[PDB]
């Protein structure tokens, strides 16, 4: 909450020293209750409204050196299925495989979400190793937007501010 | 989609919520003149503006009921009749201004025992539609490098005014309590910009403070879960 | 496809070049679940130091423990099904490297006489079920296997070279003795990769080469039976 | 079953007199909290719709749609009524859940100060459209709780009028 | 076809009666494993004595633990399937009674308040989960439901007549209130059953009568999704 | 209205120990009056109205042993004829004859009822005998429905609860 911590807000750092930790945990996708979803605009035009359904799709770039090799993989626990304690019960779910030859023609797909449901999680694949002469720190950047078969049923009488 | 007809535009918009409350004093200090002007001020409270600040190009009608009552509900057998001047003539300062006495501009009178009163007025503004935000300097004029006489006080972009009286020989011994409900008719937008996060400060300007906020700090920390 | 943060693949135009002829098919001769069997997990990243001389796994063996439909194939001994493997080093311009890669069938664990008296006693408990910890090698020509490295290649194999690709795949035909066999019982295949260049780069480069193992049933099977 | 409401208020005295009072009502959306204390926000917000007519008119109709989130209202349900992920936990608003019913109506007095009348109303309840599916039996006995259909240990019979079967 | 000593199975010339014209049939409208399912397997045998009054079991609860897939379907809430439903009563010549049988949806559990003062604790964790054991009755008026016994006829229900026949099927048809609903949280239905003839035989007669309870998919299934 | 005596009241019993007694008296057939009818759907339903009419059958299936052999005879007294004395005035009314090899067939059929009316009495046709070796008692279950004839005419301001 610093003001000279203003504007590193807006990415994740990673690093190379952690090794086969835990990125990042997104909390239960419900734009309604509180988290990242605030800040969007579809949860602002929830805040008078109850029930809501749709698909989500999610996209990532990589953007690390020109010599590195490797592979990502990104990967959404279908519902029913608990929080991955093992890399072994996120695999039976569905995955997709990020090769660093293809930037973002990568299409993640949730069929349907309403209002209990799934969790995502996301995990180091590998760790980003590096040689000398080569910087020990990257940066990543993720997109989540909604297709078409998002729908409104019931208007409420709530306003959220203030 | 497969049905599109529960889902129709008319519930997306149409919602009417209290905007503004005119008090009468019989006595007082800040009006002891015993009559108050009123001014169609949208930007006046934040609450209502934040709904309108999504649109930029717009240009409709007003329709408005007047109803009075008092704190216990019960009701009283008390006419009044409503007079509009045209924005373009000046707005009364004292008691002997000549616009009480304007027969030119038109009036509507209707009762209280008769069914909710609807009034519609035409869009009067000299020009196309209004413009909540202005990316440059507000006055239409020539001169580029002073200012005019009446900085500060420029009622040449709204939309006027209303005048009250009681009728009767002598003045009213009863104070009313007012409630006025807004709406709009058409819904036209053309360039869709963000709203407002942060609070604001002045009535007139966006402007912030030194202390600033965090829109969400749920999470304890983002290393977790 | 797959529920988390990972759904990484392999582009859609690979190169798959057929081996005599004689590319996997169906034997249907005589002398429905197919929506769960489609989708692929990944496996859980490693990493790849210095001193690592390579790694081995039995198969079927590591899908029992991992796979959904592994734990209720205990007491099925029936599988059957071909696979599709996708080796693929994430490296930059400072890196040099050059990898080995084959499946060598029924591939015949050898012990070890050493000492003073030339007397083994019998494998522990423990080391019967290595899990993702595997084994460390002892004597690299044999590989634990009596088998010379030079001589690997009279099985199929394939040699990848940085220069101009960093991906390839390979692709073998499922092999069985008899008509129905049981898979529980007979070992089908196994892994092995050996290091050719040891891992060399100056100060500032990533020291750290990640491994990928991608597993994806390009044949799809029926199955389905008491055996 | 899925339909929306039709209502009128009355107001009157005990001796039948009429009085010259006007009331307009104004309805805050299910979704929303209700109000706890006087200085909550509730009693300000304008985006809430509202309609005014008065008394002398012929009497009020008002129709309200259907804004709950589900299809439609179920009386019964064979299960947790909370549908969260959640399911060996128990919710911290656990016994007021207003996300079943379909809100509630606010009401004030016009004027500076407090209205010094009480006033006696009665409601009269109706369905405009009827459809049913399932059809189940009613209830024989009586209710102990209001929420809930427990019975106690005193058991009772629908009939005993015959003295005895065995005689005519 | 089953694995063991009991491959019991009801004819093939039984007398399946339509309800309304509205046979299940396959929803597929717009607004592969089929080796393992198609395979029977017999419940275990239970001894019917002469104060029983009844049992009740939820579903799918009871199928979570017995079946090989009820195992890992536990984290697949999907679930899909019509049952066919066989009652038959072995007696002889010198053995007299009747059985009504009957399917009733949303069957509700209601709470008891004895004892001088009208207050209930929570349920135990050991009750929660009765297995085969179940539960007992306490009131019958209400068989655990509030609901009077005369009044079930509203619902589907057969007449066991054991003057001409001893074996009679019930097909009922798969009732959900969305397209796509979970099945782990909202109840599917439960089965009834009532002692209409108290156990009366003289001495030499079998005072032991089997009870049998058949399940057998008749509307085979796709499935496979996420729920 | 013993606690314990609950499950026995869904049935009645007959044994062999009586000898042309009498079974079963039924009350008037008024679904509006007490007696066996407020149980009914049709008289509940009744309960907001006044003025019912229609056809009435009855149903009745036979329940005894395999070697047993007798004669059964149920019949209705036809309006304006009084209560049975003897079986002489009950012949001359509609009857039917109820063999133990056909068992539940049979159906009987009440032309019009309204609202005085006629009466139904069940007498013992004859003693149900069995040899040595068979249970002495018996049970007999009935059955009772409407036809398509039942109409409403007039609405009625009446509550029956409480």
């Amino acid at each position: 909450t610093n003001a000279t911590s203003l504007m590193e807000r807006l990415r994740f750092p990673v690093s190379a020293q952690a090794g086969k930790g835990e990125l990042c945990a997104v909390f239960r996708a419900d734009p309604g209750r509180s988290g990242p979803w605030q800040s969007t605009l579809l949860g602002q035009l929830c805040g008078y409204y109850t029930q809501w359904s749709g698909s989500l799709e999610v996209t990532f770039m990589f953007t690390g050196s020109f010599m590195a090799t490797g592979k990502m993989l990104i990967a959404y626990t279908p519902p029913g299925g608990p929080l991955p304690k093992d890399r072994a019960t996120a695999m039976l779910g569905t995955h997709v495989i990020w090769d660093f030859g293809l930037q973002s023609s990568v299409t993640l797909v949730i069929p349907w979400i309403s209002n209990t449901t799934g969790l995502v999680s996301i995990w180091y694949q590998t760790n980003y190793v590096v040689p000398i002469g080569a910087p020990n720190t990257a940066y990543i950047i993720a997109l989540a937007a909604a297709q078409k078969n998002f729908t409104m049923q019931l208007c409420k009488d709530a306003s959220d501010i203030l | 989609s497969h049905s599109t007809a529960e889902t129709t535009l008319d519930s997306f918009f149409s919602r009417a919520g209290l905007v503004g409350e005119i008090d009468l004093p019989l006595e007082g200090t800040t009006n002891p003149n015993g009559y108050a002007n009123w001014d169609i001020d949208i930007t006046g409270y934040a609450q209502m503006r934040r709904k309108v600040e999504l649109f930029t190009y717009m240009r409709f009608d007003a329709e408005f009921t007047f109803v009075a009552c008092t704190p216990t509900g019960q009701v009283v057998p008390q006419l009044l009749q409503y007079m509009f001047v045209p924005p373009g003539a000046p707005k009364p300062d004292s008691r002997e201004s000549l616009a009480w006495q304007t027969a030119t501009n038109p009036s509507v009178f209707v009762k209280l025992s008769d069914p909710p009163a609807q009034v519609s007025v035409p869009f009067m503004s000299p020009a196309s539609a209004y413009q909540w935000f202005y990316d440059g300097y507000p006055t239409f004029g020539e001169h580029k490098q002073e200012k005019d006489l009446e900085y500060g006080a420029c009622p040449n972009n709204m939309m006027g005014t209303f005048s009250v009286r009681t009728v009767g020989t002598s003045k009213s011994k009863y104070p009313l309590v007012i409630r006025i409900y807004m709406r709009m008719k058409h819904v036209r937008a053309w360039i869709p910009r963000p709203m407002r996060n942060q609070n604001y400060l002045f009535k007139a300007n966006p402007n912030y403070a030194g202390n600033f906020i965090k829109p969400t700090g749920a999470s304890r920390t983002a290393i977790t879960t | 496809l797959t529920i988390g943060n990972s759904t990484i693949t392999t582009q859609e135009a690979a190169n798959i070049i057929v081996g005599y002829g004689e590319w996997p098919s169906y034997c249907s001769d005589s002398d429905r679940p197919d929506v769960s069997v489609n989708r692929f997990y990944t496996l859980d990243t490693k990493l790849w130091e210095k001193s690592s001389k390579g790694w081995y796994w039995k198969f079927p063996d590591v899908l029992t423990e991992t796979g959904v439909f592994g734990q209720n194939a205990q007491f099925h001994y029936l599988y059957r099904s071909g696979f599709c493997i996708h080796v693929q080093c994430n490296a930059s311009k400072f890196h040099q490297g050059a990898l080995l890669v084959a499946v060598l069938p029924e591939y015949v664990i050898g012990t070890v006489a050493g000492g003073t008296g030339t007397e083994d006693s019998h494998p522990p408990y423990k080391q019967t079920q290595p899990g993702a910890d595997g084994f460390e090698l002892q004597h690299p020509y044999v590989l634990d296997a009596g088998i010379p490295i030079s001589q690997l290649t009279v099985c199929p194999h394939q040699w990848i070279n940085l220069r101009t690709n960093n991906c390839a795949t390979i692709i073998v035909p499922y092999i069985n003795a008899l008509p129905f066999d049981s898979a529980l019982n007979h070992c089908n295949f196994g892994l092995l990769v050996v290091p050719i260049s040891p891992l060399d780069y100056d100060q500032g480069a990533t020291p750290v080469i990640p491994i990928t193992i991608t597993l994806a049933p390009m044949c799809s099977e029926f199955a389905g039976l008491r055996q």
